[PDB]
RNA sequence: AGGACCGAACCGACUAAUGAAAAAUUAGCGGAUGACUUGUGGCUGGGGGUGAAAGGCCAAUCAAACCGGGAGAUAGCU
RNA sequence: GCUCGCCGGAAGACCAAGGGUUCCUGUCCAACGUUAAUCGGGGCAGGGUGAGUCGACCCCUAAGGCGAGGCCGAAAGGCGUAGUCGAUGGGAAACAGGUUAAUAUUCCUGUACUUGGUGUUACUGCGAAGGGGGGACGGAGAAGGCUAUGUUGGCCGGGCGACGGUUGUCCCGGUUUAAGCGUGUAGGCUGGUUUUCCAGGCAAAUCCGGAAAAUCAAGGCUGAGGCGUGAUGACGAGGCACUACGGUGCUGAAGCAACAAAUGCCCUGCUUCCAGGAAAAGCCUCUAAGCAUCAGGUAACAUCAAAUCGUACCCCAAACCGACACGGUGGUCAGGUAGAGAAUACCAAGGCGCUUGAGAGAACUCGGGUGAAGGAACUAGGCAAAAUGGUGCCGUAACUUCGGGAGAAGGCACGCUGAUAUGUAGGUGAGGUCCCUCGCGGAUGGAGCUGAAAUCAGUCGAAGAUACCAGCUGGCUGCAACUGUUUAUUAAAAACACAGCACUGUGCAAACACGAAAGUGGACGUAUACGGUGUGACGCCUCCCGGUGCCGGAAGGUUAAUU
C-alpha cells in the first residue's frame, strides 16, 4: 500500500530547507523560535 | 462539407465531421505561430476563476492579422489554413513586397484571390477599409470598434455585420446578436462574411470530443449538497428554488449589463 | 604556478594498505593522504617538489568518513581525500 | 476507422472464502489507443482549496486539516 | 561436496529514486536474528569508491518561482517589467579486452575521439544585446530494408559408453571479436546554378522573403545495415606446469555458411486523420556600430587543457515507503521447446528452498481431489462449485438506429505414420552466363537452405483443441442510451458525467470568478463566442401568469440622507 511519505530530497529541500525557511518571514520566525528552543537541527537540511 | 459519420460504434453514430478539402494539409507558416500554453481557467493566484475549463490538445498560437494595416499593398492569398485557437479558418496571404500574414478567411476566398486594404481599395471580399468608406448596407466582418485598435466584432466562423447607417462621424452596426451599435467611422472593417460558416453544423457526437476541446465536464448544482450550491440537498430530487448561479445570482432572466461608460454607443440592445 | 608553502600543506601522508601497495609495485603508482582542499594539479606539483620525482597523472578521490559508536554515544569519522599519483616509467620512490 | 472486439503487461476492485497486512489473500472479475495510464517537477490552503458531486479528498485525521497560543474556555453533568 | 526441489517477462541481471558503509577481510556471539548458531545486513578492528569522453556541475530554456525600478496595499505584504532561477526536455567527445577479497566505459593493455586555448606559417573582412535559418517536435496505420538474437549445417577439439544397441544420418562442447576511420548502400526529402531588381524581416544586410530572366536535368542534404580496415592482435573449448586446494603462470584448435528473425534501428521517415501537435541555446548564416592594413576570422601543424563533486553496496527489496529481517515502488535487459503471444507449461544463464525443528496421522478448522442413485429438491438468491473453453469449415432467429444482434444458437474435423511431393505451395537465394553510366550496380539463372495448409491411405488409444491454457447458453422484463466517473478503508448503482436539447445572461475594459487593490483568469477568444441553469443519445412528442421570482412600465400614493 503506498504510504504517505514518499520521500524525495530537492522536493523536501524546496519545501521545508533552509533557505525556503529564509525566504520568507513567517520561516524566519520558525527559524527563529527554533533557535530559542535550542534546536540542534534548525532546519531539515542535512 | 458536413458528414454524418457511419454508426460503426456507439460514439461514433451521432458524430457529423465538418470536412474542407480546400485547408492545407501541412505544417503552418512557422514564423507567425507562437507558444500558447494552457490555463486550466486558473489564475495567478492559482485559483480556478471559471469553471470547466482543462486539458484538451496541445496547440500553438497563429498570430492573426486583425490591425490589418498593409495599405496600399496588393496581398495574394496563398493558402487556408485550420487554426485550432478559433471557429472561422485563417488564410496565408502574401504581399507583394515579400511578408507574409495570416487573417481570418472571410466566405468566398481561396487560393489565389488577391486582397487589399486601405482607403483606395477595392470593395470586394477580403477588402479592408474604413466604414466612411464602406457602402451603407453592407456587410462586413473583423470590425474595429476603435480606430488603429484591430478587429474587434464579427470573427466568428460565421458572422458579419451590418452597416445600417452613417450619421456623421459614427456609423450604426446591427451587430449578429441583433444590438444596434454607433461605432466610429473611420474604425476598419473587411468586406463580407468571415468564413467557417457550417462550422455549427458539426456534432461532437461523444463525451471524449468535448475533452479533446479542453472542456471539462459540468456537474449540475441540483445534484450537490447544500453546501456547494444554493440548489443543493434534497432527498431525491427536489428544487424549490428560483434558479441562480453557484454564488447565488438569478439565472433565468436577471439582466447583468452594468457599463455605464458605453451605454451612449448602444442605439437598440438585442431581444 | 603553486606557492611553496601551500605546496608543502597539501600532503597529508603516504597511504599503507595492500592495494596501495600493489600499485606501488606493478603500476608505478603511490597511494597520498591529502588535504580535502588539494586539487589535483596542485598535488602533482607537491609531489614533484618535494618528492623530487616525476608524475604522470593523479586520480583522486574522496574517501566518506565511518561513523562509529564509542560505547553508547554516536560519532563520525573525519572524510579524507585519497590521492593516486601514478609516476613516470623508471621513476623509483624511497 | 474506432471513448470498436478477445486478451497479458499496466490501471482498477464486482463475487468468494480466508491479521502476514491499521483494508491484505487466494480463486475467479472490469477496463486495457483512451473522457487511458505512469515517472519527474510545478500550482491551488482551511469557511479555504479541489471535487464526472460521495459531504468525497486535502499526510492512517474532515459537515470545516494539523501545530502552537487565548486556556486552568465553560461543564446547573459524571 | 553429491543428490532433490522452486523461480526463470523472475524469486535473474543493470540503474534511477530513497537509504548511507549495509560492500570486502579478519575476528567475537552478551544483546539483536521469532529456535540453535561456529553464521549474519549483529558487535569490534582494518580495508575499499581512481573519469577530458558515464552522471552531476556547466550552456539553454518549459510549467512555475524570485524579481531592480514599477503599480497596488493600515503594517506585514500582493502583482509584475527588465532580468534572474527552474528538468521531467535541447546542448562536444570511448570502445573492446585484462585485472581486485572488495572499483572500473574511472586502473592496466591496445586502438580512438572532442573543444578549448596558446604559438605558427598560410591567408585576409572581422565584428551583436540585432536579422534570418536551424534546432523544432501530434495520434494512428502500413509496409519494405535491416540488425540484436536464435536454429541448422559445415568446421575444430574431445568422446566410443555402469543396462540391450551405439565408428555413425552417432554423442558433448566451442565456433566470439567493439568504438573509431573509410566506403555512402536499401531507402527518404528537395529541382539546381548564375544574373538582375524590390514599399518586407524595428536600422543595415552579399542572408532570408518576394518578383523577374537565363541555363543545366543532375544538384545537394539525409540515411539503417552491409563490406573493408580496427585485428600477424585480443578472446577462445579445454590441455599443461605449480599448488597457502582459494587459485596462479604458461599455452591455445577452429573461429565459416545458410535460414529464421524483433516490439530494437533506417523512421524526428512515409501514408493518413483531426483533436492540428514546447521553448531557448549550442550550430549555420547576415550584416550594424566599430576597427582599418592591427586585431579578429579558417588552414593545417605543434604544444598545453579539460578543474570540481558523484562512483562501494541494496534498489519489486531483510538495505527504500510500510513501528518489524512485515503490501507499495519508475526505467533498461528479454535465451530454448511448444504457442498467436511479454499468456501458459517445462527449462537455460543466473538466483533461491522463504531463520524454529522432530513426530503423530483424533475431533474440528483451512486449501484441494473423487464420489452410487437423484440433479436446485439447497438457499433470501444456483451463493459456491460443476460446466463451457482452441483453430478451421458449415450454419445461425426475433428485433434493428441497417452498423448490429452474432462467437447468436447448433454442428463437423482435429493425434501419429506413409504417400501425393526420398520436402509440395510459397519464402529465401550461391555459383555460372550476359549487360554496364563500374558499384554495396542491373538482368538471367536456379544450387543449397527453409517451409506451412490440404487430400488420400494406414495406424494406436476409453479418450488426439489429450497437460497448463481456454466463452456457459437461451427466453421474458424494470432502470440507465452508450465508453466513462464515484463514497482511499462495509454502498459501483437506477447515483455523477456524457453527446444532444432548451432557457437565460453577456457588444468586449464582456458577463462571471479570484483578489481592501493592483492585477489575473474568461481569452491573445468576440455572439457559429463565452458564462450560468435545467434536461440528458435516437424516435414520437412536450391548460394555468392568481401565488413567489424575473423582465418592462412609470401616471398616482408612500418614501432616505439633505434642506
Amino acid at each position: 500500500m503506498k504510504r504517505t511519505f514518499q520521500p524525495s530530497v530537492l522536493k523536501r529541500n524546496r519545501s521545508h530547507g533552509f533557505r525556503a525557511r529564509m525566504a520568507t518571514k513567517n520561516g524566519r520566525q520558525v527559524l527563529a523560535r527554533r533557535r530559542a528552543k535550542g534546536r540542534a537541527r534548525l532546519t531539515v537540511s542535512k | 462539407a458536413v458528414v454524418k459519420c457511419k454508426p460503426t460504434s456507439p460514439g461514433r453514430r451521432h458524430v457529423v465531421k465538418v470536412v474542407n478539402p480546400e485547408l492545407h494539409k501541412g505544417k503552418p507558416f512557422a514564423p507567425l505561430l507562437e507558444k500558447n500554453s494552457k490555463s486550466g481557467g486558473r489564475n495567478n493566484n492559482g485559483r480556478i476563476t471559471t469553471r470547466h475549463i482543462g486539458g484538451g490538445h496541445k496547440q500553438a498560437y497563429r498570430i492573426v492579422d486583425f490591425k490589418r494595416n498593409k495599405d496600399g499593398i496588393p496581398a495574394v492569398v496563398e493558402r487556408l489554413e485550420y487554426d485550432p485557437n478559433r471557429s472561422a479558418n485563417i488564410a496565408l496571404v502574401l504581399y507583394k513586397d515579400g511578408e507574409r500574414r495570416y487573417i481570418l478567411a472571410p466566405k468566398g476566398l481561396k487560393a489565389g484571390d488577391q486582397i487589399q486594404s486601405g482607403v483606395d481599395a477595392a470593395i470586394k471580399p477580403g477588402n479592408t477599409l474604413p466604414m466612411r468608406n464602406i457602402p451603407v448596407g453592407s456587410t462586413v466582418h473583423n470590425v474595429e470598434m476603435k480606430p488603429g485598435k484591430g478587429g474587434q466584432l464579427a470573427r466568428s466562423a460565421g458572422t458579419y455585420v451590418q452597416i445600417v447607417a452613417r450619421d456623421g462621424a459614427y456609423v450604426t452596426l446591427r451587430l449578429r446578436s441583433g444590438e444596434m451599435r454607433k461605432v466610429e467611422a473611420d474604425c476598419r472593417a473587411t468586406l463580407g462574411e468571415v468564413g467557417n460558416a457550417e462550422h455549427m453544423l458539426r456534432v461532437l457526437g461523444k463525451a471524449g470530443a468535448a475533452r479533446w476541446r479542453g472542456v471539462r465536464p459540468t456537474v449540475r448544482g441540483t445534484a450537490m449538497n447544500p453546501v456547494d450550491h444554493p440548489h443543493g440537498g434534497g432527498e431525491g430530487r427536489n428544487f424549490g428554488k428560483h434558479p441562480v448561479t453557484p454564488w447565488g445570482v438569478q439565472t433565468k432572466g436577471k439582466k447583468t449589463r452594468s457599463n455605464k461608460r458605453t451605454d451612449k454607443f448602444i442605439v437598440r440592445r438585442r431581444s | 604556478m603553486i606557492r611553496e608553502e601551500r605546496l608543502l600543506k597539501v600532503l597529508r601522508a603516504p597511504h599503507v594498505s595492500e592495494k596501495a601497495s600493489t600499485a606501488m609495485e606493478k603500476s608505478n603508482t603511490i597511494v597520498l593522504k591529502v588535504a580535502k582542499d588539494a586539487t589535483k594539479a596542485e598535488i602533482k606539483a607537491a609531489v614533484q617538489k618535494l618528492f623530487e620525482v616525476e608524475v604522470e597523472v593523479v586520480n583522486t578521490l574522496v574517501v566518506k568518513g565511518k561513523v562509529k559508536r564509542h560505547g553508547q554515544r554516536i560519532g563520525r569519522r573525519s572524510d579524507w581525500k585519497k590521492a593516486y599519483v601514478t609516476l613516470k616509467e623508471g621513476q623509483n620512490l624511497d
